[PDB]
């Protein structure tokens, strides 16, 4: 940072907060500005101004080198609000809320304190944002500029579903024009340090670091950084938004931000209310999430999509911080603990989950299949000794298809859902749906055996993805050609591949069948 | 070099354990240890750690010992930096307090170096890129809820279920398989429980007086004031950090109890004048656990792997003290009393247990698939156990009877005779290898050991010991049958 004038001396410290006495003359620093405390002749320690008392004293929120801060040290002022490095050059790197880059193993600035776009500045959300999950992209579809909450207990897949959404963009972003590329911003508030490292390696292996920048305020780092981390995350996204490009922002998580803000408020004797949080803990998350938006044609038509994560304690939505964030965001993606342990991963509770702008957000092709799935799963959940209708058969296969570790590509998802919709997996049993889906995507049975003879439509040709998005499956161009592919795949799978299940009644073969089927759950 | 080294100050105010100190030449830094030089009316010394600064010349502190007989204006002198604790192999075998003074009456420690208690947690670059399995040599742990390198591990279990026995076995088994040492943070523990650990370790020879020791004890007990009980968790962690960073080694840490760290900080935080957050805990509850638990991690240099006890107050799991801790933990080990009383030791109930590294990416595909089948089979067995109670054993199907025979053997084979518990069991211990554990359980699921009897699997380690006991059972059953084929 840029020093200007020596405004005062350090008087008191109380962990991560301090107060200053003014230097002779009483210069008086400006409000909400950064100030550099000289911890040594060579080194400085940043801090934000929160109180300007009548006495001349100035309240400081400490940020860097907190152990090195002492009473009687000199304090230089910037006379400016907190600006940070933002742009394309910051991508593929880990950074603090203050802007300092973090080393990892082996650019015009922007204001963090900024007002959100007003009423005429925004527009309705039309551009889709693919999470890469059949459960989410059909039932709870996220649009670009939307704020979609992720709620649920610890170890329910809140991070993984958010991180895989960033990883899902690489396959599109590589192929598409960079104007429509989804640049991601993963904010890590209050997390463990090794968890950030594992996400860095996981982003690097899938080529995500090229189209991603990692905001990081770990549990070791103070509450001042944790408080400010989501704000620094949005600032970096708003650069892309205001310059006519689309962006994604994950805050993992706002629960730990609130706890950091509560620490700051309680330590400065701010009157606490519900669950010991201050009065303005709603205002904290509100001004953050409202800065995420979909701008108008008049201001570039860019976007910042928000995926705030909020941890619940034993499926209790009535908690103060959880109920606040639900009332701000445009619906949620609820992750149930019983569904996680039950088998379904991601454990998306479709009844509890909701998207407030779902229909308009979806693609024309995805809107066709998904509209029917709501009718089938509604009847399946209600109807759930035995007695099987067509909805009961086809409904159960959808549940088997929604299980996935890594995100599915838009073509590979919609075709496997279209098969189940028109009833191509009815004769196929429930346990062999993932083996059926694997052999559809990677392999192909028509080209294998003999009975192929399709002129264009195959699954190995990944470029058909964007033709499907334009014309849809229910269309005179692709309908007849698609229904061949599926008819060849079902008849050959039932005849040649599913015939083994009546056979195979021995120990080294039943175990071989299991290990095959287990691995099929991972790869979609 | 070391500035502010012997900088003199005087005691400004004394309100309980919290003590203010006036320094003439400016106040030292935060977390700086200060020895109270004045007076010889006390029987033990007094050492103050600065927590806050009030002005340029005054600094507020917390007492590690009692503040009895402390007059105003008493002479106080700085140490040089933070509270310093001895490290290295000279610490092994000895007992210590929060400060690092030997409390076992066995002469002066050999200390070639001292490190500060308040170290900073490792950066992103220092973290491991290979989530790696820490082979404990125990069947239930390694198979179902494997402990990882760098892992925070949690030991859930009521009074008298096998906690102290499992910690002692891990101290042995770390030293067998990785050659590693161990550290025991007695955080807010009973002083009388500390004796029984010291004696039982001396009997089992993990600590040895005359010879080689493979354990360190750092105790900050209930009798001590909150300042000690708060900081004593970090003292032990500094010693484990030396074996991790400098010596480059796999190390175990044992914090009993991590709630007592949070509770000790809740006492000082009240006396410091801070406004309490939810349920009367300190407002820095998440931050206190943050800076402690983040230091416990697998670096590139070594790996500390902390097993922890966590008290759930009033059996309320939604309470902040456990709820905040749950995010930090990797492998949750749950010990059940009914499992212990039935005969299975260690008393690990595998269904309530879980591990983060139970994943096809981290461990091998053969490890995950076999481990899941044990969990699946035991889940089916509990459903079948309710049917046999109602209907009967004969009422079950042909395939379901064979699942019961295997599942009964799985429960028995999960038991293991511990090497530290030779006195209790009356049989020699068994370190079971990870390759042995996976293969033996894999074959049992296949049905390769269907003809092997059930009690062969009870209290043994690995398939060679199962077939050895089954041979002894076949021979002894042949003799007793021949006796009744005569009388
Ligand atoms: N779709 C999925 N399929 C299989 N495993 C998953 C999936 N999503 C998450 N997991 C696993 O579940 C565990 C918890 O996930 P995580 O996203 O960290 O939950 P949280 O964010 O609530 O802590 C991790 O070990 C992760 O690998
Ligand atoms: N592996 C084991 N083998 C045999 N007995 C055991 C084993 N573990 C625990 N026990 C028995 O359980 C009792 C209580 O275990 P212990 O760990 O001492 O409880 P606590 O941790 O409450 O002190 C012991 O007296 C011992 O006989
Ligand atoms: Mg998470």
């Amino acid at each position: 940072f840029k020093t200007t004038e020596m405004i005062g001396y350090v008087h008191s410290i109380d962990g991560t907060i301090a107060t200053l006495i003014p230097a002779p003359g009483n210069p008086g620093v400006a409000y909400n500005t950064i100030i550099q405390i000289q911890v040594s002749p060579t080194t400085f320690a940043a801090g934000l101004v929160f109180n300007l008392e009548k006495d001349g004293r100035i309240g400081i929120i400490l940020m860097d080198n907190i152990t090195e801060v002492q009473s009687g040290q000199k304090v230089m002022a910037t006379g400016q609000l907190l600006h940070i490095p933002v742009g394309a050059g910051v991508l593929g790197k880990v950074v603090n809320p203050l802007g300092h880059e973090v080393p990892v193993g082996l650019s015009t600035l922007g204001k963090v304190d900024t007002g959100a776009p007003n009423i005429v500045s925004r527009s309705p959300v039309n551009y889709n944002l693919l999470t890469g999950f059949k459960a989410v992209d059909t039932m709870i579809p996220i649009g670009r500029g939307q704020r979609e909450l992720i709620v649920g207990d610890r170890q329910t897949g809140k991070t993984s579903i958010a991180v895989s959404t960033i990883i899902n963009q690489v396959r599109i972003n590589q192929q598409i024009l960079s104007k429509n590329a989804v640049i991601s911003i993963y904010v890590s508030i209050g997390q463990r340090c090794s968890n950030v490292a594992r996400i860095h390696r996981l982003l690097q292996s899938y080529g995500a670091l090229r189209y991603t920048t990692v905001m990081a305020a770990t549990a070791a780092e103070p509450a001042g950084l944790q408080y400010l981390a989501p704000y620094a995350g949005v600032t970096m996204g708003e650069y892309f938004m205001n310059r006519g490009r689309h962006c994604l922002c994950v805050y993992d998580d706002l629960s730990k931000q609130a706890v950091a803000y509560r620490q700051i408020s309680l330590l400065l004797r701010r009157p606490p209310g519900r669950e010991a949080y201050p009065g303005d803990v709603f205002y904290l998350h509100s001004r953050l999430l409202e800065r995420a938006a979909m701008l108008s044609p008049g201001k570039g038509g860019g976007s910042v999509t928000a995926l705030p994560i909020v941890e619940t304690l034993s499926n209790d939505v009535t908690a103060y911080i959880v109920t606040n964030v639900i009332s701000i965001t445009d619906g949620q993606i609820y992750l149930d603990t019983k569904l996680f342990t039950g088998g379904q991963r991601p454990a998306v509770n479709i009844g509890l989950s909701v998207s407030r702008v779902g229909s308009s957000a979806q693609n024309a092709a995805m809107k066709g299949v998904a509209g029917k799935l709501k009718g089938i799963l509604a009847e399946y959940r209600k109807l759930a000794q035995q007695v099987q209708t067509i909805p009961m058969i086809r409904g159960a296969r959808f549940v088997a298809l929604f299980n996935q570790k890594q995100p599915s590509y838009f073509m590979n998802a919609i075709v496997s859902l279209y098969a189940c919709l028109n009833g191509y997996l009815d004769d196929v049993k429930v346990q062999y749906v993932k083996f059926y889906e694997y052999l559809l995507v990677h392999r192909d049975l028509g080209i294998m055996y003999g009975t192929a003879k399709n002129k264009f439509f195959y699954m190995y040709v990944q470029e058909l993805n964007y033709l499907i998005r334009f014309f849809t499956l229910n269309s005179p161009i692709l309908h007849g050609e698609l229904e061949e592919m599926l008819k060849q795949h079902t008849h050959l799978f039932l005849q040649h591949y599913q015939s083994k299940m009546n056979a195979i009644k021995s120990e080294k073969d039943v175990k071989a069948l299991k290990n095959l089927l287990y691995s099929c759950k991972r790869a979609v | 070099v070391a500035d502010h080294k012997g900088r003199v100050g005087h005691v400004s105010q004394v309100i309980g354990a919290v003590v203010d100190v006036h320094f003439a030449d400016g106040v030292p830094p935060v977390l700086t240890a200060l020895d109270v030089v004045d007076k010889l009316g006390r029987d033990e010394p007094l050492t103050l750690e600065i927590v806050q600064h009030l002005d340029a010349h005054t600094g507020r502190c917390i007492a590690m010992q009692t503040t009895d007989l402390l007059k105003l204006k008493a002479k106080v002198v700085s140490t040089g930096g933070n509270i310093s604790v001895p490290v290295g192999r000279e610490t092994l075998g000895r007992i210590f307090n929060v400060l690092g003074d030997a409390i076992d009456q066995r002469g002066p420690v050999g200390e070639k170096l001292r490190m500060p208690i308040h170290a900073v947690a490792p950066k992103l670059a220092d973290q491991a890129a290979e989530d790696a399995v820490l082979t404990t040599g125990i069947k239930v742990i390694d198979l179902i809820l494997p402990y990882c390198k760098g892992g925070k591990i949690g030991l859930f279990g009521g009074a008298g279920v096998g906690k102290t026995v499992i910690i002692m076995e891990l101290i042995n088994n770390v030293a067998k398989g990785h050659g590693g040492f161990s550290v025991f943070a007695g955080v807010g523990e009973r002083t009388r429980e500390g004796t029984d650990l010291y004696l039982e370790m001396m009997q089992s020879k993990v600590i040895d007086l005359k010879g080689e020791s493979k354990c360190v004890l750092v105790y900050g007990q209930m009798n001590e004031p909150p300042g000690a009980r708060a900081r004593v968790a970090q003292s032990a962690l500094t010693m484990a950090e030396y074996f991790r960073d400098v010596e480059g080694q796999d190390v175990l840490l044992f914090i009993d109890n991590i709630f007592r760290f949070t509770q000790a900080n809740s006492e000082v935080s009240a006396l410091l004048g801070r406004i309490p957050a939810a349920v009367g805990y300190q407002p820095t509850l998440a931050e206190d656990l943050g800076q402690l638990q983040e230091r416990i991690t697998s670096t590139t240099k070594g790996s500390i792997t902390s097993v922890q006890a966590v008290y759930v107050p009033a059996d309320d799991i939604t309470d902040p003290a456990p709820a905040t801790t749950f995010s930090h933990l990797d492998a949750t080990t749950v010990l059940d009393r009914a499992v212990a009383e039935s005969g299975i030791y260690p008393a690990v109930n595998p269904l309530e247990c879980a591990s983060r590294i139970m994943d096809p990416d981290v461990i091998s595909v053969d490890h995950y698939n076999v481990a899941q089948d044990v969990v699946q089979m035991l889940t089916k067995y509990r459903e079948l156990q309710d049917i046999i109670a109602v209907l009967g054993i004969d009422e079950l199907s042909e395939e379901d009877k064979l699942i019961v025979d295997r599942a009964r053997k799985l429960v028995k084979f999960l038991s293991q005779p511990f090497q530290v518990a030779e006195v209790f069991t009356g049989m020699t211990g068994h370190y079971v290898q990870l390759d042995d554990t996976i293969d033996s359980f894999s074959g049992l699921l296949m049905g390769t050991y269907d003809q092997v009897p059930e009690m062969a699997f009870y209290m043994v380690g690995g398939i060679n010991s199962v077939l050895e006991k089954a041979k002894k059972m076949a021979e002894e059953a042949a003799e007793l049958e021949k006796m009744r084929r005569a009388r």
